[PDB]
């Protein structure tokens, strides 16, 4: 957050709202929300931007963009296999229930063609639990294969 | 039937069971049922017993995939 | 040196070590066990079969039982006597077929493969780009001067 | 390998140039007596006046022969056996470390115990119990086999000699430029 | 041996001064960094550059001024006392009679080794644009330290903020696979026929990667056992492929509604 002196708000001074992003303050909430519209002094109008050159630009997707994974590569794929090996054969057997338990609850609510255990929430619930259960098995059969794979003898 | 039970069994076992005509006779036979890979076993001559060749243990192979 | 002996003895000159030098062991005075002679030559060798025995497994992978009685100077029912006691207490861990004899090493299975015995594949491709890596300034400061 | 250090005459190289011959003689640590070949030592003494000990044992590792280098010595290093376990090792250590990239170009680690009884000139017994000698140094480490006379050993410590590991160098990476093509346009379609 | 431990702030720092001198090719920057070299572990905090001079036709020419390395060390006192010097860095890939002596002159202001650093303006090949190089009195050589790429919490995000999957994954795999290739192949042939530089120092360390389709067909056999792993991981998968199929069917039942709703 930056300030802007406006000195003399009362009448006929300047015209903030012009260059980026103004007039905020909708209803009671902005930032904090305990400024709403006066904000500071009046309305300093606070707006901030970044920007990026050329050399900045490679620096970041070279470094940091979600993790660095450069300068090293079959250690990444290997350490995470390897601290994780007794860890994989768990998560996969550990998944394994807690996948089908929530299959086995909220499931058997919509059952036969009218109504019985008045399922409404419960069909959608086991749905989006269990989508990313089945990817991350996937996911991780592709890592394990993949790893050993690629000729290493 | 017969080679599921005896995975060794004598040549004339054979001919015993299903009261089959001679030796000889069975000694063809046999050897028309591995030519599509159904029973997998081997017919030996000089020992005097069809041994079965199927040790299991094949999710050591591709098969499973 | 005796005690560092006890991984590299194979037992041919056991006899003979004692024999020529005897300070503690056959002729002694003070801490002497045994009515003359015959505690010093069971006590003591049942001690050097104990350490000689814990290396062949470390050394030896597969041996034949028949060369193993040789080693050990035992018989086949003597071997079997003390490989007996060391695997009661905790001590190592051996194959012993009566049948054949074979003496093998049976590596235990608990690895479970990949859990284990690949977990050290880690360090064969760390030292590769890692030191290579480092070595490239190093290329050209040599050939360029 | 440092030149303005230690600064002697010619005539102190070849006393220098003994107390390491004799060094390395009751020994088999730091490599072998090949070492000073590429350091200024042997290159800076004369070949004759029993100087050309430490020239006489490296063909001697690859032919096998204790007469030929008893009789160029004298009475005060051969009446200790000592010279001759530890020649005899290092006789062995250049075909313990055959196993994995000296000769064979496939990578295929085996060691039988005839192999090494033509090498070391040792019977089949002598051989089987040599070999536990040169794991409990601290050489290399490894088992063996008595029942179907295998010996496998991995590769550890490393030699000064070159020549022989270069072509296989490239020639295991020539596998990897076959593997190039296959999962290169393969990865990318997808 | 140590570490290196570098935030990409002071990465990025070092190249916007390069720039903003209108430095050419012919000349270079060099600069002064701050951290804790007494642990293990060294981390580079902070940054700053110098007013660096040097001759393009002379290596033995440089300029360097101490008062305004011993002005900088009382300006940092009244910032961030935690931080002392622990090295100087500089610009440019070569490394000349320059940068060499000067190594020494940081020793006196620097209580450790002086981490010696190369700042590639261009980033060229692979990652790390920055590379931590130590020196040792026993002969000299320069060594380069593991060095790591790690920041604070808000620092890492901040960047990304800025800036701002199994088959992405895969495409480092191959590039990595390239670099055993290319680095070998030209590093070997360069040992090899003409010019032969001394070595068989450094050849003990590339054979001890070589010994453990680069590592062991011994495991043939092995490996099959080993491979029983894979296969495991394609039982459940078999099944996961199916579980797929139970939203399958259940989603029939949403479009069959519909048809009783019409």
């Amino acid at each position: 957050d930056a300030f802007r002196l406006i000195d003399t708000g009362a009448l006929i001074n300047n015209l903030e709202p012009r260059q980026t992003t103004s007039n905020t303050g909708l209803l009671n909430k902005a930032n904090i929300q305990a400024l709403i519209h006066g904000l500071n002094r009046h309305y300093y109008s606070l707006n901030i931007d970044y920007h990026k050159t050329a050399k900045e630009t490679k620096m970041l997707m070279n470094l940091h963009k979600e993790q660095w994974q450069s300068g090293l590569k079959m250690y990444d794929y290997e350490e995470k296999e390897e601290s994780n090996l007794a860890a994989t054969k768990s998560m996969v057997k550990i998944a394994e229930q807690y996948s089908k338990r929530i299959e086995e609850e909220k499931e058997l609510t919509e059952e036969e063609l009218k109504t019985r255990y008045v399922g409404r929430q419960d069909p959608k619930k086991h749905l989006s639990e269990t989508a990313d259960e089945t990817l991350e098995n996937n996911i991780v059969s592709v890592l394990t294969a993949g790893v050993n794979s690629v000729a290493i003898k | 039937i017969i080679s599921l039970t005896y995975k060794k069994i004598s040549l004339r076992d054979i001919c015993l069971k299903l009261n089959l005509d001679s030796e000889q006779t069975v000694e063809y036979m046999v050897s028309r049922a591995i030519r599509d890979g159904v029973i997998e076993a081997k017919i030996n001559h000089e020992d005097g017993f069809i041994e079965t060749t199927e040790l299991l243990n094949i999710y050591d192979s591709e098969d499973p995939q | 040196s005796l005690v560092k002996l006890f991984t590299t003895n194979e037992l041919m000159r056991w006899p003979i070590v004692q024999k020529t030098y005897e300070p503690v062991l056959n002729e002694d005075d003070l801490a002497f066990g045994g009515e003359a002679n015959k505690h010093h030559w069971e006590d003591l060798q049942k001690r050097v079969i104990e350490h000689n025995l814990r290396v062949i497994s470390e050394y030896y992978s597969r041996i034949t039982l028949l060369r193993l009685n040789e080693l050990l100077d035992l018989t086949e029912s003597q071997t079997e006597t003390y490989i007996s006691d060391l695997v009661n207490q905790g001590i190592i861990y051996a194959k012993v077929n009566r049948p054949a004899k074979i003496v093998n090493f049976e590596k235990p299975k608990n690895s479970s493969q990949l859990l284990n015995e690949w977990s050290h594949n880690v360090d064969e491709l760390l030292e590769h780009i890692e030191t290579i890596g480092h070595l490239i300034t190093k290329e050209e400061i040599m050939h360029g001067l | 390998t440092l030149e303005p250090s230690t600064s002697i005459t010619l005539a102190e190289r070849q006393q220098l140039a003994y107390d390491l011959s004799i060094s390395a003689l009751l020994g088999d640590k730091i490599y072998n007596f090949g070492e000073l070949l590429h350091h200024p030592i042997m290159e800076t003494i004369v070949n004759d006046s029993n100087y050309d000990w430490l020239f006489q044992l490296l063909n001697a590792l690859t032919v096998g022969d204790f007469d030929k280098f008893d009789s160029l010595i004298k009475v005060q290093i051969s009446k200790i056996p000592i010279l001759a376990q530890h020649e005899s090792f290092l006789r062995q250590k250049i075909c313990l470390m055959t196993l994995i990239e000296t000769v064979f170009v496939k990578n295929i680690r085996m060691l039988s115990f005839e192999d090494i009884s033509k090498a070391t000139h040792l019977p089949k017994d002598n051989v089987e119990h040599l070999v536990m000698r040169a794991i409990s140094l601290g050489l290399l480490k490894g088992s063996i086999d008595q029942v179907n006379e295998l010996v496998t050993i991995s590769w550890v410590q490393p030699r000064i000699i070159s020549g022989d590991q270069i072509t296989k160098m490239k020639d295991r990476l020539v596998e990897w430029n076959d593997q190039v093509e296959k999962l290169g346009k393969k990865m990318e379609a997808r | 041996h140590e570490k290196v431990t570098i935030a990409p702030l002071v990465l990025l720092s070092a190249l916007d001064h390069y720039e903003r001198t209108q430095t050419k090719e012919n000349k270079r920057c060099v600069g002064v960094i701050l951290g804790d070299a007494n642990s293990s572990t060294i981390r580079v905090t902070n940054s700053f550059a110098l007013p660096f001079e040097e001759d393009e036709k002379n290596s033995d020419v440089w300029f360097l001024d101490h008062n305004y390395i011993e002005n900088m060390n009382e300006m940092c006192k009244k910032i961030n006392a935690k931080e002392k010097l622990i090295g100087w860095y500089h610009s440019g890939p070569k490394l000349r009679a320059s940068d060499l002596k000067i190594n020494e002159l940081f020793k006196k202001y620097t209580q450790n080794n002086p981490l010696l650093l190369i700042v590639d303006v261009k980033q060229q090949g692979v990652g790390l644009p920055t590379d931590a190089y130590v020196a040792i009195e026993q002969e000299k050589t320069f060594l380069h330290l593991p060095c790591t790429i790690e920041a604070e919490e808000a620092e890492e995000i901040g960047v990304e903020h800025l800036l701002r999957i199994r088959l992405t994954n895969q495409l480092k795999s191959l590039k990595g696979l390239q670099s055993k290739l290319k680095d070998v192949v030209e590093y070997l042939d360069k040992v090899i026929n003409k010019e032969l530089p001394i070595n068989h120092t450094i050849l003990g360390k590339l054979q001890d990667v070589f010994n453990l389709n680069n590592l062991q067909k011994a495991l043939t056999v092995k490996t099959n056992d080993e491979l029983m792993v894979i296969y495991i991981s394609n039982l459940v998968r078999s099944i996961i492929a199916f579980d797929d199929l139970i939203e399958n069917k259940i989603q029939n039942k949403k479009i069959q509604e519909q048809r009783v709703k019409d």
